[PDB]
């Protein structure tokens, strides 16, 4: 993916260029304090043309400076990297300065050093670029041999070591650069991936619920998530199964039956009906939704609002009536055609009703009072075409209307109802805008919490074996470096040359010991134990150090030769595996790297001093000392400047990468619980196989979803004596104890309806105190008719038990069918699984038509359990047909 | 400050007494209506005795012959739906209720159905008879009321608050109790302890204490009282008191286990107490704990207290123990 590594560069090279920014400015503090020594030696003035090339060199690095932070500020990096080679360049030339005219007479050799190590440490160049860059330097270097073949003089040979010299920032630069960009490339994949996750899981959230908030209402939904999250520590004093109800005031209900279903019934068949009854119900939605309703549930064919029920309004029993002048006008709209006859009647009343759910199985949204009571009578009562507008709700809407006097007679006369990309860089900027000043220390870059450190630093070292194995190549170096430079005592040194060799092959061999397989696993444990913990690397590392360092200084120790800044170098050549160790913290080197300055410090003091002494008078030149001694600890500090700078960026970016991981990480975690929660919810409203396919695409693309079935069968049971126990007095808050009462009753049933014995058996609705149960709908023989009617005994059985433990009888009517349904969603917006056919019609009257306390059943198809009655002879609804009554099995 | 507040009911049987123990805390810590319930009460009093003289299968011996012209005048009025209330009448009835007949035809009410204040309101015919005074608190309390619904009373002392719920006892008012099972912090139960001799009015054939027994196994193993903890007080300890003293009837001449039973080693030394009220309230009290503790599973407890909820002492002395009992409770140990 060139344009997503490409992305990566963009993101990379400012990161890199937070580096470069100190370095240019550590350069022009390089040139000034080598002008002012200068300056400070000779009383009189320098050589005007000395002044002139350094003023061009420490007035472009203030260039370079000030064209970094306006480049960072555009959206395009092109220059970051023209800044790169613009720094290198400018410090290449350096040389020539030198080199050729005079340039900076300090130094020389090692400041070569430095620039040549930067062009692979804080450069934003890549790692082809850096290769070029540096090979240029050193390439040029060989250009300085020559244009300056005095220093050939001064050592006719080494000159190859020289080259050697420079050979290892090659090789040890490429190691840096190339472990740091890898590095920088995993954090930038890692949080990548991160997002993409996190994306992806929200956008999973936020469907699945838009499919729970479709039903289920929010001020309802809110109630059961701080339910299920178990706000409190536990429950374990609980005596009923809680309700989820709510009082509410100055409400409207509508309703709505179709006078003529039977005779419609008839004529077609099941699927025509369905279609006709979702077109007409889904265009009733689409009205609702117009003029502010809510539907409740669609039962047979029947349709109510509930006016105003989540938010008040002032007129609520307006938005029902205008929109039965709505359903009225729908009404005559698909009585065109020609088709059918299938007019309906309206009734509405005004009061307060009770809305919430009941039950632990398929939650449905619904309303319980008398006055929803009220407004069935009035719907009930006739002259189909024309609303009821009872004394309730004419004197609520206004006098501005003009209705006729109501009904004469046609319902009971009781109780006188008197009718009448850019994310993902805001993703890194606001990494580090928020940790500015945050949990990370402003300068030890250190967390403030004790266990996020710890957790740190159990992370393993992923590259240890491979930076380790740096630190020796630069030691085998400075080996080579200094065994053709000449020394008295050339075996006594090798001897501790051999040793210290050993020193860091012995920790090579420990360190490496898992990558040697042949090696037993005793071995290998420890190795990855050591880095296991922080502690145990971060000795390890400065032991390595220290190797490099003996290495280095034991020479000079033989010496009581005549090369004496060449052996400087090889501390420079030290200072550089500080910068190699990565992992080590930023502090920790410093304290480390303030071991090297000062034995340097106090050797390049009077120990030693005459061995300066005497290389100043064999060079001599034009007061080139001040490029001896008084630039060694010149140099030493621009060094160690870099590698310090060099280390706390490196330990600044992983900081904040990790605490950045752990937060994303986090908020996975906290979005996967709301997820499951969701899932929970989701998973107790609807089915299974109805969610799947609603919960994708083609909600409405496909207007029905419907299934036809060829047996099953369809069960009904209610409670006629919950109208009379139903009262709303004040002792009871406004008849809410009551419900508590059904919603006990229906949470027994539902209980009931887990046991493993019914497992065909699906509940698929409760219409007020009745609870309605299909068998056999998923084939996975007529056993589910038989678990049909055990379920129907259990029932029986529950409602006598719970009579017992209170102190009221109930009885349950009982109505079996069985034969083929057709089962689908009549409202694409609002999913409510319900079934068709003409066996629900039949088992509804069969319930109708029954005597309380026992169960009524159509033709036996069975011979496993008994039954009696044969001779009932029920008229029903379609003709009449005499078949029996259900017993228990024997 | 809901939680703060106490939330009491008092479920018992049919003529419990619960409704007097309303009365007296009520008077304890804050017409000619109640006039006319008490004259209602003399008036349902006398009617019965007067019914029962003849409806019992065992004759009662009548007083002088002549003295029957008073008998036929209450039997009458008493087919009146609105009884009158002359002078004339008042005599009547203190004529029978000084005659030995119908003193002996008394002595048997546990026989019939008859209120268990007859006594009280028969001696104050004399009183009554003028219908020109305001009977005391004393004689409030001796009146008899049927309660129907449910009622609640607002209760405030020592800066926390109570809450009452008196119900009926009766079988066709025991479905409006599960309205107040929710969230209440302990239940008075309360069980006319000298009931164990009649009957109860609805069926004519179980015991009172035997139908109190039955509902108190009712409620202890309720479903939706798992962890309530009761509260036994036990009612007319006077009147068990008297009839024990009597001799006339006996707690072994309807439970057999009395006989065999023995006064527990702990009891409360009353000065005034008889080793026969002893035996009997602790008989009452160990088939109370034996019924609460078969079922105890350390949830909920119960803790019986002996009552007289005519006097104010005692129902003062008892509602004091209930109330720390109920301030402990509600620490929630
Ligand atoms: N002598 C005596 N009479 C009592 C005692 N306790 C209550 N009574 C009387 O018994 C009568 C019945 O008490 P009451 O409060 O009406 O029972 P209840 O439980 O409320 O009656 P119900 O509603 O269940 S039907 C009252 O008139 C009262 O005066 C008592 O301890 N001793
Ligand atoms: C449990 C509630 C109570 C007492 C009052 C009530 O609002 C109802 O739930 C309605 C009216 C009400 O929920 C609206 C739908 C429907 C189906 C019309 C119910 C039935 O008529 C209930 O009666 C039966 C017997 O099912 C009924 C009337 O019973
Ligand atoms: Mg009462």
């Amino acid at each position: 993916s060139r344009d997503l590594e490409r992305l990566y560069q963009r993101y990379f090279l400012g990161q890199r260029r937070k580096s470069e920014v100190v370095m240019n400015v550590l350069d022009v503090l390089t040139k000034l304090t080598l002008l002012v020594l200068h300056l400070s030696l000779a009383s009189a003035p320098m050589d005007p043309l000395k002044g002139i090339l350094l003023g061009f060199f420490t007035g472009i690095e203030v260039v370079i400076c000030a064209l970094v932070v306006v480049r960072k500020d555009t959206t395009s990096h092109t220059y970051l990297q023209y800044s790169g080679v613009v720094t290198w360049v400018a410090m290449t030339t350096q040389i020539l300065a030198a080199g050729l005219g005079y340039g900076l007479l300090g130094d020389g050799i090692g400041y070569v050093l430095f620039t040549l190590f930067a062009t692979y440490s804080m450069l934003p160049l890549p790692l082809t670029w850096a290769i070029l860059a540096g090979l240029g330097t050193s390439l040029m270097q060989v250009v300085l041999q020559a244009v300056i073949p005095r220093l050939a003089v001064i050592s006719i040979n080494q000159v190859v070591a020289q080259a050697v010299l420079f050979m290892c920032m090659n090789t040890a630069g490429i190691f840096i650069s190339y472990l740091s960009d890898r590095a920088q490339r995993q954090a930038f994949l890692e949080t990548r991936r991160c997002v993409e996750a996190r994306l992806r899981l929200e956008t999973e959230n936020q469907r699945q619920e838009r499919l729970v908030l479709s039903v289920l209402p929010r001020f309802v939904v809110l109630e059961m998530i701080n339910d299920m999250t178990n706000v409190e520590d536990e429950h374990l004093q609980h005596q009923f199964h809680r309700i989820y109800i709510h009082r509410y005031e100055n409400v409207s209900i509508l309703f709505a039956d179709v006078k003529g279903f039977t005779n419609l019934s008839t004529t077609l068949s099941a699927q025509e009906l369905v279609r006709m009854l979702n077109e007409l119900f889904a265009r009733f939605d689409r009205l609702a939704h117009e003029h502010h309703c809510l539907r409740i549930k669609i039962l047979g064919d029947c349709y109510y609002c509930v006016s105003g029920l989540p938010e008040p309004r002032q007129d609520h029993a307006h938005c029902c009536v205008e929109m039965g002048l709505s359903m009225i006008k729908t009404i005559r709209y698909v009585r065109s055609r020609t088709k059918h006859d299938v007019d309906m009647r309206i009734g509405i009343h005004s009061g307060s009703v009770l809305c919430g759910v009941l039950g632990l199985r398929k939650w449905q949204f619904d309303v319980w009072s008398w006055d929803v009571d009220i407004a069935n009578k009035l719907e009930s009562g006739g002259i189909p075409g024309r609303i009821h507008i009872s004394k309730a709700t004419l004197d609520c809407l206004n006098g501005d209307y003009n209705v006729e006097e109501g009904h004469g007679k046609e319902r009971n006369e009781f109780l006188r109802k008197h009718n009448i990309k850019r994310i993902e860089h805001t993703i890194d900027l606001r990494s580090g805008d928020k940790l500015r000043r945050e949990h990370i220390k402003p300068f030890s870059l250190m967390f403030k919490d004790s266990s996020l450190e710890h957790k740190y630093s159990q992370m393993r070292d992923e590259v240890f074996k491979s930076n380790l194995v740096c630190a020796f190549i630069v030691l085998l170096f400075i080996t080579a470096i200094q065994s053709l430079l000449p020394s008295s005592r050339v075996m006594p040194m090798a001897i501790q040359f051999s040793i210290l060799i050993m020193l860091h092959s012995a920790l090579v061999l420990i360190t490496t010991a898992e990558d040697y397989k042949c090696l037993p696993l005793v071995l290998r444990k420890t190795c990855c134990w050591i880095n296991e913990t922080y502690l145990a690397r971060n000795v390890i590392i400065f032991a390595s150090i220290l190797i490099n360092f003996l290495g280095a200084i034991l020479n000079i120790l033989w010496c009581d030769c005549s090369y004496p800044e060449y052996f400087v170098f090889t501390g420079v050549l030290a200072m550089v595996t500080c910068a190699v160790f990565l992992r080590l913290n930023s502090v920790l080197k410093l304290a480390v790297l303030l071991i090297m300055i000062a034995i340097y410090a106090l050797l390049t003091e009077t120990i030693y001093a005459g061995l300066f002494l005497r290389y100043d008078n064999l060079n001599h030149s034009g007061e080139d000392f001040l490029g001896t001694k008084e630039a060694s600890l010149l140099l030493m500090a621009m060094f160690l400047l870099a590698v310090f700078y060099h280390g706390q960026q490196l330990e600044y970016t992983a900081r904040l990468d990790f605490l950045w991981r752990v937060q994303a990480k986090e908020e996975i975690n906290e979005m996967k619980e709301l997820r499951e929660h969701n899932e929970n919810m989701l998973r107790n409203i609807l089915p299974s196989h109805v969610a799947r396919h609603f919960l994708e695409k083609d909600r409405d693309n496909e207007e029905l979803y419907s299934q036809s079935y060829d047996a099953v069968g369809v069960m009904f049971a209610s409670i006629p004596g919950f109208a009379d126990f139903y009262s709303q007095t004040e002792m009871n808050n406004q008849g809410v104890e009551c419900l508590r009462l059904l919603n006990e009753i229906i949470a027994d049933f539902d209980e009931l309806l887990g046991e493993d014995r019914f497992q065909d058996i699906e509940k698929i609705k409760t219409i007020g105190s009745t609870y309605m149960a299909v068998s056999g709908l998923s084939p996975e023989k007529w056993g589910h008719l038989c678990a049909l009617a055990d379920f129907s005994l259990a029932l029986t059985e529950s409602i006598q038990e719970i009579n017992k433990h209170s102190f009221n009888n109930f009885e349950l009517r009982i109505g079996i069918s069985h034969g083929s349904v057709v089962a689908g969603v009549i409202g694409a917006k609002k999913p409510q699984y319900d079934i068709w056919g003409k066996t629900v019609n039949l088992a509804s009257r069969m319930d109708s038509t029954g005597v309380s306390g026992r169960i009524q059943v159509p033709e036996e198809t069975y011979l496993i359990l008994k039954d009696q009655g044969f001779a009932f002879d029920y008229r029903g609804e379609i003709y009449v047909k005499g078949i029996s009554e259900q017993e228990g099995k024997i | 400050v809901y939680r703060a507040t106490h939330r009491l009911l008092l479920l018992g049987a049919g003529e419990s007494g619960k409704s007097t123990i309303v009365k007296q805390m009520r008077i304890l810590h804050v017409k000619a209506t109640k006039v006319q319930d008490i004259k209602n009460n003399l008036k349902e009093a006398i009617e019965t005795i007067v019914a029962a003289m003849s409806n019992l299968v065992p004759p009662v011996e009548l007083a002088n012959p002549e003295n029957q012209f008073r008998v036929d005048y209450i039997l009458s009025v008493m087919n009146v739906p609105d009884f009158d209330f002359p002078p004339e009448f008042y005599e009547h009835a203190k004529a029978l209720w000084e005659d030995e007949g119908v003193r002996a035809c008394y002595e048997r009410s546990n026989e019939y159905q008859l209120i268990d204040c007859a006594q009280y309101f028969l001696d104050k015919i004399d009183v009554i008879k003028q219908d020109d005074y305001v009977p005391s608190d004393q004689d409030l309390l001796r009146c008899r009321v049927l309660t129907s619904g449910i009622f609640e009373t607002k209760f405030q002392v020592d800066k926390v608050n109570f809450h009452m719920f008196d119900v009926g006892g009766q079988r066709d008012e025991r479905r409006k109790w599960i309205q107040c099972f929710n969230d209440v912090t302990a239940i008075i139960f309360v069980v006319a302890s000298s009931s164990y001799n009649m009957v109860i009015r609805e069926d004519n054939q179980t015991n009172r204490l035997q139908e109190a027994l039955n509902l108190f196994k009712s409620i202890w193993n309720n479903r939706w009282l798992r962890t309530i903890s009761v509260i036994l007080f036990l009612n007319k300890q006077d009147l068990l008191a008297e009839k024990v003293l009597a001799g006339k009837s006996k707690i072994e001449d309807y439970f057999p286990e009395f006989a065999r039973y023995t006064t527990p080693e702990d009891a409360t030394p009353e000065p005034g107490e008889d080793p026969r009220v002893t035996r009997a309230k602790y008989f009452i009290r160990d088939e109370f704990l034996r019924i609460s503790t078969a079922s105890g599973d350390g949830r909920h407890y119960c803790y019986p207290h002996f009552t007289c909820a005519v006097d104010t002492e005692n129902i003062r002395r008892v509602f004091n123990d209930c109330r720390d009992i109920i301030q402990r409770m509600h620490l929630r140990q």
